[PDB]
RNA sequence: ACCGAUAGUGAACCAGUACCGUGAGGGAAAGGUGAAAAGCACCCCGGAAGGGGAGUGAAAUAGAACCUGAAACCGUGUGCUUACAAGUAGUCAGAGCCCGUUAAUGGGUGAUGGCGUGCCUUUUGUAGAAUGAACCGGCGAGUUACGAUUUGAUGCAAGGUU
RNA sequence: UAACUUGGGAGUCAGAACAUGGGUGAUAAGGUCCGUGUUCGAAAGGGAAACAGCCCAGACCACCAGCUAAGGUCCCAAAAU
RNA sequence: GACAAUGGUAGGAGAGCGUUCUAAGGGCGUUGAAGCAUGAUCGUAAGGACAUGUGGAGCGCUUAGAAGUGAGAAUGCCGGUG
């Protein structure tokens, strides 16, 4: 089965809006300086 | 006041005052125009022309004589190979009236 | 001499193009497509002058039927009254009448009445 | 566009309207009450926007038909499902409440433009006697010929 | 007849037609349809059957 | 004034590195190496290399105070790309390609 | 053409089975590198026309230039100089054919004076007396103009 | 009164060559920095690539994949707008908001109302569910030679013409 | 208010429905074959919900003027509750 | 100045627009040509100008002459990009 009419600009973007990737939720070292992935180690400092 | 005054092939409802556009007159640019065709005459004490109210008239100084923008007249069948295109642009003059009923 | 392309074609498409301006996405943007909408366009707006001319008439007469109803007379007879007595007023100025001064309205249906 | 008026909403105004349906004729009324819906009954009615009045059918309860209509007018509907005209019911049915007979006889009156929906949305129907309605303060209209 | 100026017997020298160069022509089957406007175009020189 | 900088033709394809882009734009310049080093796509090395050198020289050059500085405005555009096959059934070859993309990042303070 | 263009012969692929356009050389027109229908070919545009009728045009363009100015003329000097532009001390313009009865080498080179141009009476022809603005005969080949022409 | 890089040779470039076939054989694409290499010393981020300064230059918004740099196509910013609505996408009517012109009864957007089934071909008849076209660009079809005939024009004329 | 004569250039030789006089079929066909008329083909506009062939009527162009044709006049929807 | 006519497929007739080159005249151009872009410009149509940006060396106009003279469709050819 194949496409019987191309998409348009606008159709291809709207099925686009949930396609993006999150901010990752993250958080300061204590005291380390750099910030790390929540409930992650944190690093050899 | 209202005018009423059969001015192009159509009616018109002057206020005296107020510019009024109008098929054209070709009387030269300066020069004041005088409507001797008025059917009715509004505000109080009002006269109805049956028709034309008898020897009233508007009076009208001349501002421009112009011609509109044009509007392409394209036209068009399908499948006989055949269109039309006409510019257009119709003549016009504008004027303000002064003093209804003189 | 061979003549090449040149210019030409390009102006005359950008000519069509630059015709096409509110339209949706491709619509203004490709040559086949834009000249076809504006095509149609043309034929459309042709016919749609034509028609305009009565779409007017129509809310001017509907205006005038309600004016009369209020004074308890039909549109029917009130047009019909006005011929009579030989009004010879014009559709949209007995309407725009109608709206700016009641009184001038009541006072040309009373004629109507008359010679009736 | 020599020169006709066109009102809008800063240039308009609506007011609110009763009626008791008790001794009319479903039909003849309710087109009138469209008509009144509609702005038609004012010489600044203006076709791009709603000019029309609020109305408020009253005593929806005994409005009345002619014929065999109690019986033979069926109203039908289609649930969209197989085997869905689930469709029939008496037009008698004025029993079970019948705003809805006099909501749907006007609404099928008025045109399908989405302005037209909205229109139809200034109507309000009751079988009984009383209204809420009281603070808008409608006038009664009486129902011409 | 100053060479920058020369004029053509006024009588003489119509344009040539060129067929097939758009709708407005008038030509753009160029002429005839479907049938012996083919290329060949054999009309046995004087004949019928 | 406020200062920019661009790598060109780093060989992601551009809708891979505008996902991580859309997250960085807009954002002051410390938590947008902080999401940059967090989010584990492959532009994020990138990305952040340009954001480093873009602050780098907004220092070294126009001497912006680098803590103040902010994201003002991020993108990447079509690069050339490079075009190669690929062998199929039946022995048909189809296309692939190799899509490249230019990053650019802008940094800020005021505005004068 | 396409029967000159340096390939053809053999069809590009089989009519049908492909979904492919029929094709049947890779040189034909609508091909890139394909040949050219009705180019220009080697031709000779130039015509015959009735000889009174020379004589005619000839007689037309000389009274052409009479009925404003043509002018005449003594005659010729020495070996080779731009002592012709002081020769026109007798004040001829821009343009000027000066016509010798009969190839007078010399006054032939008279010649690379930017617009002049000298033939004898033989030559004279209607397009270099027709540039033109004003010519001088001189008096033999005046004469032999006369003489030719009538 | 031939071509000017899809042209003109197949070949303006180390072409009968990459490439393809066992072979006979088939057979490409690919020209342009600048007047001058003066082809970016040096500092900076980077492993590098690439970049920001600083410089060469009339110009590098001419920096080598280098003159001009169209369209399709991809993006970033936003002025008007859009989540009760059935759309060949426009056209006619029209409020609101924003703007200020090759100043003329101006420009952008558009709540809402009227009307409204692309184009080409081919057919008695196509919105057609009959054909063709993904889109943009370039290129792509009545010509020339000779003869015949007819019309117009010009010269002569009982002659005209080589 | 045309007609005919001579010459240059043509295209056409698949027709369609409706009405009507008829053959064929079954006083079947949106059938088929002839006669006559209109319309379509090549005809936009209005009516017949939509609807080449039906009814009214033949678009040089602009107007937010008027009278009409077929068809209409409670609401959708212009006009007689 | 009245008056009449002006739907149209195959097709016949007419008048014109624009492109490259040529001839002659007359001009513009680094104080910025062609080209490209933008614009609320003009003509009954094809089409013609003007201003600004870009560009960095060539080009119009008038009269005539000659044509490889005009593209949206060929499951057309090449290239780019969806
Ligand atoms: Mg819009
Ligand atoms: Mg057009
Ligand atoms: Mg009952
Ligand atoms: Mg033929
Ligand atoms: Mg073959
Ligand atoms: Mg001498
Ligand atoms: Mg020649
Ligand atoms: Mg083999
Ligand atoms: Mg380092
Ligand atoms: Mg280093
Ligand atoms: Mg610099
Ligand atoms: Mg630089
Ligand atoms: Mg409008
Ligand atoms: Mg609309
Ligand atoms: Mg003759
Ligand atoms: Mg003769
Ligand atoms: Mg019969
Ligand atoms: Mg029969
Ligand atoms: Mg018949
Ligand atoms: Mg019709
Ligand atoms: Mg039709
Ligand atoms: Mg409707
Ligand atoms: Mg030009
Ligand atoms: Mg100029
Ligand atoms: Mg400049
Ligand atoms: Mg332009
Ligand atoms: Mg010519
Ligand atoms: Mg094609
Ligand atoms: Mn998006
Ligand atoms: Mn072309
Ligand atoms: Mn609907
Ligand atoms: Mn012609
Ligand atoms: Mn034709
Ligand atoms: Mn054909
Ligand atoms: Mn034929
Ligand atoms: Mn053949
Ligand atoms: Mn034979
Ligand atoms: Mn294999
Ligand atoms: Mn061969
Ligand atoms: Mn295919
Ligand atoms: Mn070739
Ligand atoms: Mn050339
Ligand atoms: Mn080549
Ligand atoms: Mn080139
Ligand atoms: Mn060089
Ligand atoms: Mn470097
Ligand atoms: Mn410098
Ligand atoms: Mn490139
Ligand atoms: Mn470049
Ligand atoms: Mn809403
Ligand atoms: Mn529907
Ligand atoms: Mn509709
Ligand atoms: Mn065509
Ligand atoms: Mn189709
Ligand atoms: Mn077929
Ligand atoms: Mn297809
Ligand atoms: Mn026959
Ligand atoms: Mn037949
Ligand atoms: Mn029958
Ligand atoms: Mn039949
Ligand atoms: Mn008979
Ligand atoms: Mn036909
Ligand atoms: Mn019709
Ligand atoms: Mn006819
Ligand atoms: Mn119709
Ligand atoms: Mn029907
Ligand atoms: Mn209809
Ligand atoms: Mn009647
Ligand atoms: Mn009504
Ligand atoms: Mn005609
Ligand atoms: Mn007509
Ligand atoms: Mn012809
Ligand atoms: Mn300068
Ligand atoms: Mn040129
Ligand atoms: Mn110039
Ligand atoms: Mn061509
Ligand atoms: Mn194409
Ligand atoms: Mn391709």
């Amino acid at each position: 089965a194949v496409p019987k009419r191309r998409t348009s600009k606008t159709r291809k973007n709207k099925r686009r809006t949930h396609f993006k990737i999150s901010v990752p939720g993250m958080t300061e070292c204590p005291n380390c300086g750099r910030e790390y992935k929540l409930s992650h180690r944190v690093c050899k400092n | 006041m209202f005018a009423i005054i059969e001015t192009g092939g159509k009616q018109i409802k002057v206020e005296e005052g107020q510019e009024i556009f109008v098929e054209k007159l070709d009387v030269n640019e300066g020069d004041t125009f005088t409507f001797d065709k008025v059917l009715f005459v509004g505000g109080d004490s009002v006269k109805v022309g049956a028709p034309t109210v008898e020897g009233a008239t508007v009076t009208a100084t001349v501002n421009k004589q112009g011609r509109g923008k044009k509007i392409t007249v394209f036209t068009y069948k399908r499948r006989k190979n055949s269109k039309r295109k006409k510019g257009h642009r119709q003549p016009y003059t504008k004027l303000t009236i002064d003093k209804i009923n003189a | 001499p061979r003549v090449k392309g040149g210019t030409v074609t390009r102006a005359r498409r950008k000519k069509t193009i630059k015709l096409a301006k509110g339209y949706f996405g491709s619509k203004h943007t490709l040559y086949k497509v834009a000249k076809q909408q504006v095509m149609k366009s043309g034929q459309y707006a042709f016919r749609d002058r034509r028609q305009r001319k009565r779409d007017f008439r129509k809310l001017w007469i509907t205006r005038i039927n309600a004016a009369a109803r209020q004074h308890e007379m039909s549109y029917s007879r009130l047009m019909n009254g006005l011929k009579k007595a030989g009004i010879d007023i014009n559709r949209k100025m007995l309407s725009e009448i109608a709206i700016s001064d009641e009184k001038a309205f009541a006072q040309l249906v009373t004629k109507a009445k008359d010679a009736l | 566009m020599r020169q006709t008026f066109m009102a809008n909403e800063s240039n308009i105004e609506r007011k609110w309207y009763v009626i008791d349906a008790e001794g009319q004729t479903l039909g003849r009324l309710s087109s009138e009450v469209a008509s009144i819906l509609r702005g038609k009954n004012k010489v600044t009615y203006t076709p791009h926007v709603d000019t029309g009045d609020y109305v408020i059918v009253i005593n929806a309860s005994k409005i009345e038909f002619t014929g065999n209509k109690e019986t033979d007018k069926v109203y039908y509907r289609h649930s969209n499902h197989p085997g869905g005209i689930k469709s029939i019911t008496a037009g008698e049915l004025r029993r079970t409440n019948p705003e809805r007979l006099i909501e749907n006889s006007i609404k099928g009156m008025l045109p399908s433009t989405r302005l037209g929906e909205k229109q139809g949305k200034k109507l309000f129907v009751y079988g009984g006697a009383e209204h809420p309605h009281a603070a808008q303060q409608p006038e009664n209209y009486e129902l011409r010929g | 007849m100053k060479l920058h100026e020369l004029k053509p017997a006024e009588g003489s020298r119509k344009e040539r037609n060129r067929v097939g160069r758009g709708v407005a022509t008038g030509n753009g089957k160029t002429s005839g349809r479907g049938h012996k406007g083919q290329k060949a175009r054999s009309g046995g020189g004087v004949r019928p059957g | 004034m406020e200062a920019k900088a661009v790598a060109r033709t780093i060989r992601i394809a551009p809708r891979k590195v505008r996902l991580v882009l859309d997250l960085i734009r807009g954002k002051n310049a410390a938590e947008a190496i902080a999401i940059l080093k967090l989010t584990n796509k492959a532009s994020s090395p990138v990305i952040e290399k340009v954001l480093m050198s873009a602050l780098a020289n907004a220092e070294h050059n126009y001497d912006m105070n680098t803590d103040e500085l902010v994201v003002k405005e991020a993108y990447a555009n079509e690069g050339p790309t490079l075009k190669r096959f690929r062998p199929r059934a039946q022995g048909r070859a189809s296309a692939i390609n190799k899509r490249t993309s230019h990053i650019t990042i802008v940094v800020s303070d005021g505005k004068e | 053409n396409r029967s000159a263009v340096s390939g053809g012969g053999r069809k590009p692929w089989k009519q049908k089975g492909t979904g492919r356009a029929r094709q049947g050389t890779i040189r034909a027109p609508q091909w890139r590198g394909g040949g050219i229908v009705f180019g220009p070919t080697p031709r000779s545009y130039a015509y015959k026309m009735p000889k009174k009728m020379r004589r005619l045009a000839l007689r037309s363009a000389l009274s052409f230039k009479a009925q404003e100015n043509g002018l005449t003329v003594v005659d010729a000097f020495n070996f080779e100089a731009p002592k012709t532009k002081e020769f026109k001390n007798v004040l001829s313009t821009l343009e000027q054919p000066k016509k010798v009865l009969v190839v007078t080498e010399n006054e032939d080179v008279n010649v690379e004076l930017s617009a002049r141009n000298i033939p004898g009476v033989q030559v004279t022809t209607a397009q270099g007396l027709n540039v033109l603005d004003i010519t001088n005969a001189d008096s033999l080949v005046i004469t032999e103009a006369a003489a030719k022409k009538v």
